[PDB]
RNA sequence: AAGGUAAGUAU
RNA sequence: ACUCUGGUUUCUCUUCAGAUCGCAUAAAUCUUUCGCCUUUUACUAAAGAUUUCCGUGGAGAGGAACAACUCUGAGUCUUAACCCAAUUUUUUGAGGCCUUGCUUUGGCAAGGCUA
């Protein structure tokens, strides 16, 4: 839903999602990850099952 | 530390503090936050909990705290005067009360730890009748504050509502046990903390009107603190603050000035750390580095709260105005605990607390070394100072003025002033202080007396321990190997020494005992008892409480004995004790000590007694307090008083053997009253001996009992069960197996859980917790204790009873299976005849 | 998967 | 509001790894207990000790890319309108005289006198 799902929509069910994002990431070898905490209620939400 | 060391000889700069509380409510947490307040190198990992004070292998792995363990640390107050803190931290769990005990001795005041989302718990209440029953002074610290906020989710109007409710209810509860007026307990008063020990908020209202007064200025936060709490409704209008509200939709004082700022804090970090964090931190003057803003929330919580709050000074300024120091709070210590009083010329002396003079240290808790070889006492200095190397008398608990000889001269090795993990090595400790003494583990046995070995006659001891509740579980142990018993019973004086209430007695039969509160209690004292100590295999038998005897009617027959030398004839009648009167002799309120016509006037008056039989009182019980009353009803027209009278202490001794053994079971006989009818004294003082006369008592009280109805009286506890709604049906279903009956079932107010409060047997409460825990998923927790003694169902005397081998008896059969069993295991006969 | 090869001489 | 501080990413290499190397989890070998037992190769399942493998962290070194862009910390973190003093210093009524003791003399010590 672009409403309540777009912290998370527009790098959802990508290959390494936020890969180039240098704010989410530490760079291309995907090491490290920082996210915002309105991405995390979102996919905490998505995962419920 | 020097100036840590310094600060010892000065006794106004003293504060013996105990940390009491129900388990789980943060006092070892608290305790974590004022090391990490005042150790820079020591810090709380981000995910696991420090516990520093958790120094047991036991208390890591259970996650519950066992053993009290003291604190000593110098902690500044909000004025920056520092001070010097003995800080017991003593364990929550109802089943170690015994630990708590030997800290409340040691202490002068009490500062009494509560969750804030859990209302006054089973331990909370009981710590506080004891603290109140030790002439303790007591304050309240309300923690786990961020439950109300992050967890409740209450508006802060509810969460000022909660917080009045409980101190609303630690009041009664204080009024209740106390009489004193001024033991009314308020924030206003200062004496109540509000605290967050997971994530280091602690604060009064003088210490937050203190930030206000550090960050706005021109304000007398002193003065301002009398005001942030109550119906005292702030008005922006006037600037002046109104028992009335000035608009419909005002707020509290307290809601305005300090839960909505602590909301506010608590919510821009947990939800809004991406957005709008770096701006409120700006506007509370807090700076995060950019490796520091990258925490997770609770630590992130942890730190902002530590930069906002600071120090820990709003719990020194509660335990420094209202918890009185070793000189000041020395003389109801003194004329509590000691034996001689504050009249005698050492309690004189005592009172004075001074650092010079004669050394009087009295020790309630031992620990142990690393290998477990070596004990060393803890106590309090009460007069003079110990040094290293100097030698000490050490009075034991039977030490009299008479006898003399349960003391023993020892050397007292190193010193060492004792913070959780590790000890500062002193050479010399003043008076009022705490102090670990090494050289003097072989006398000590539970509580001791340190004096100086000569110079000093009119010492006498301190009193024991009066625990908040009696071991009633008892189990058998024995070793795997038969060769290493002296391993085993070295194993069992060491854990007698290491636990306060643990009783140790060997039976008849050769099996040797153990004494607990509970099944955690027992636990761990094999637990420790296997590990450490001992360092073997041991065999432990099932679990069986101690019943007591009494008698249900009066005895049909006027039962008779006669001396070997048939020259005495005693005739004695047994018979029940009115209901509640055992009960207030156990409760210590009525004395031996007391002058017979104040003790015939309270029976008269209390109970009913007439003049003449209330008067005519000898002894109590097996012991001072025991629930057991012998009455002299000879007529003085029958029997010559004054010839009597030549035998009263050794048939009062035969008396109390009898009643401490009792003739269905080695058992104390519980409320049961004797009535002395006619005895025929000799008049020569060689054929009247105690050795005569006291086997004839104990074979007198012995047929009077039997004679009587007898009963068994087993021990029953009392059961607060935290579950939700839905697991109550659960928590019926459980006590309905184990005879368990539910005498209260309340929700909590401002809490979705509900309390449960019922009776059940101590001897079917054996799993009774794991059983609650596993039919309800883990969501209903209780805590047993010893409540009261209960007549066993059934006929204990009853022959025609048939006990089945391993099959559970039914409720007539109960009595007698109980005392068979406990024949069998005690190896006494197979049954008492009523001829003996 | 094996413990299941006949040894040959001729073409 | 002053001045200096001087990165991040990526690819290799060399070493050290306590720590859940790893919030996950394989295999092999050996030695004991078994289970199948009839011999290999497979195994049964517990314990103990190894090795390999899939990965990981720190530090060091050498290349490349954005090398040019700024940080943080330190350094003293450096400014005038109108409004003010009985507890520590620009508005603060604290002055002088004399006595006698005493110092080699100067002076000092105490008391008295005020206005």
């Amino acid at each position: 839903d672009p409403e309540e799902d777009a912290p998370v929509l527009d790098w959802f069910y990508d290959h390494q999602p936020l890969r180039d994002s240098r704010k989410y990431v530490n760079g291309s070898t995907y090491q490290r990850w920082q996210f915002t905490l309105p991405m995390m209620s979102t996919l905490y939400r998505l995962a419920n099952q | 530390m020097d100036f840590l060391a310094d600060l010892m000889d000065n006794s106004e700069l003293i504060r013996n503090v105990t940390l009491c509380g129900h388990l789980h409510h943060g006092k070892t947490c608290f305790v974590d936050c004022l090391i990490e307040q005042t150790h820079p190198e020591i810090r709380k990992r981000y995910d696991q909990d420090l516990c520093y004070t958790d120094i047991l292998f036991t208390e890591q792995e259970r996650g519950v705290g066992i053993k009290s363990t003291p604190v000593t640390v110098v902690l500044p107050d909000t004025k920056g005067k520092s001070y010097l803190f003995n800080i017991m931290d003593t364990p929550g769990h109802v089943n170690f009360s015994d630990e708590v005990t030997a800290g409340l001795r040691i202490s002068d005041g009490v500062v009494l730890f509560i969750d804030a989302a859990e209302g006054v718990m089973l331990n909370t209440e009981r710590l506080i009748k004891h603290a109140v029953q030790e002439r303790l002074a007591v304050t309240v610290c309300i923690n786990k504050i961020d439950r109300l906020i992050l967890e409740l989710k209450l508006p802060p109007t509810d969460a000022y509502y909660k917080l009045r409710h409980i101190v609303d209810e630690v009041n009664g509860l204080i009024s209740m046990y106390s009489t004193d007026e001024n033991l009314i307990l308020s924030p206003l008063l200062g004496n109540v903390c509000f605290s967050s020990s997971q994530y280091s908020i602690c604060f009064t209202l003088g210490s937050f009107a203190k930030i206000y007064a550090d960050t706005f200025g021109d304000i007398n936060y002193q003065e301002f603190a009398k005001r942030l709490w109550g119906d005292i409704y702030f008005n922006p209008k006037t600037r002046k603050f109104t028992k009335k509200a000035p608009t419909s939709s005002s707020q509290r004082s307290f809601v305005e000035f300090i839960l909505e700022p602590l909301y506010k804090i608590l919510a821009q970090v947990v939800g809004d750390v991406d957005t709008s964090l770096p701006r409120t931190l700006d506007e509370l003057g807090i700076h995060l580095t950019k490796e520091e803003l990258k925490l997770n929330i609770r630590p992130l919580l942890r730190l902002v709260c530590k930069k906002f709050f600071g120090e820990f000074t709003g719990f020194v300024d509660m335990c420094v105005q209202h918890i009185p120091s070793p000189k000041v709070g020395a003389k109801p210590k003194i004329e509590h605990t000691y034996t001689g009083g504050v009249d005698s010329d050492l309690g004189e002396a005592m009172s004075d607390c001074d650092p010079d003079g004669p050394l009087m240290c009295h020790t309630t808790k031992m620990y142990s070394t690393d290998d477990g070889v070596q004990f060393h006492a803890f106590g309090r200095v009460l007069s003079g100072t110990i040094h290293a190397g100097q030698p000490v008398k050490v009075l034991g608990e039977n030490y009299t003025l008479e006898d003399e000889e349960d003391s023993q001269i020892c050397t007292v090795g190193r010193l060492w002033i004792s913070v959780a993990r590790y000890h500062i090595e002193v050479n010399r400790v003043p008076a009022g202080n705490w102090v670990l003494i090494e050289g003097v583990d072989q006398p000590i046995v539970k509580t001791a007396t340190i004096t100086e070995p000569r110079g000093n006659e009119e010492a006498q001891i301190f009193r024991p321990l009066k625990f908040n509740t009696t071991s009633v579980i008892k189990i058998a142990v024995e070793p795997v190997n038969p060769s290493e018993l002296p391993k085993m019973l070295d194993g069992l004086r060491k854990v007698n020494k290491s636990y306060p209430s643990l009783t140790t007695k060997v039976e008849e039969s050769g099996e040797h005992v153990i004494l607990g509160t509970g099944e955690l209690y027992l636990d761990c004292v094999m637990h420790d008892l296997r590990k450490m100590y001992s360092e073997i295999d041991i065999k432990v038998a099932d679990p069986v409480v101690t019943f007591c005897e009494t008698v249900v009617e009066t005895s049909s027959l006027k039962c008779f004995a006669e001396t070997p030398n048939k020259k005495n004839k005693i005739t004695m009648i047994a018979e029940p004790l009115e209901k509640g009167l055992a009960e207030d002799i156990e409760n210590e309120v009525v004395q031996i000590t007391w002058n017979r016509k104040k003790l015939g006037e309270f029976f008269q008056t209390k109970y009913d007694w007439d003049l003449l039989a209330a008067r005519s009182i000898w002894a109590f019980g097996p012991d001072a307090t025991g629930p057991n009353i012998l009455v002299d009803d000879t007529l003085p027209s029958e029997v010559d008083k004054a010839l009597l009278g030549s035998v009263k202490d050794s048939i009062v001794q035969g008396f109390q053997w009898g009643t401490r053994e009792g003739p269905l079971c080695d058992e104390l006989i519980r409320n049961v009253k004797f009535k002395i009818l006619d005895a025929v004294v000799a008049q020569e003082p060689l054929h009247r001996g105690g050795g005569q006369i006291i086997p004839t008592a104990r074979r007198v009280v012995y047929s009077a009992f039997l004679m009587a109805t007898p009963r068994l009286m087993e021990p029953y506890y009392f059961v607060e069960v935290q579950a939700p709604a839905d697991c109550v049906s659960a928590v019926y279903t459980v006590l309905a197996r184990r005879r368990g009956h539910v005498t209260q079932d309340a929700p909590i107010p401002g809490s979705p859980l509900y309390t449960i409060k019922a009776f059940i047997p101590a001897i079917d409460s054996f799993g009774f917790e794991t059983d609650l825990r596993t039919h309800t998923q883990g969501q209903a927790f209780s805590l047993s204790v010893f409540h009261h003694w209960q007549i066993v169902p059934g006929d204990p005397l009853d022959k025609s009873i048939v006990i089945r081998p391993l099959e559970p008896q039914p409720a007539p059969h109960l009595a007698r299976e109980f005392m068979i069993k406990t024949r069998r295991r005690k190896g006494l006969s197979e049954d008492v005849s009523i001829s003996k």
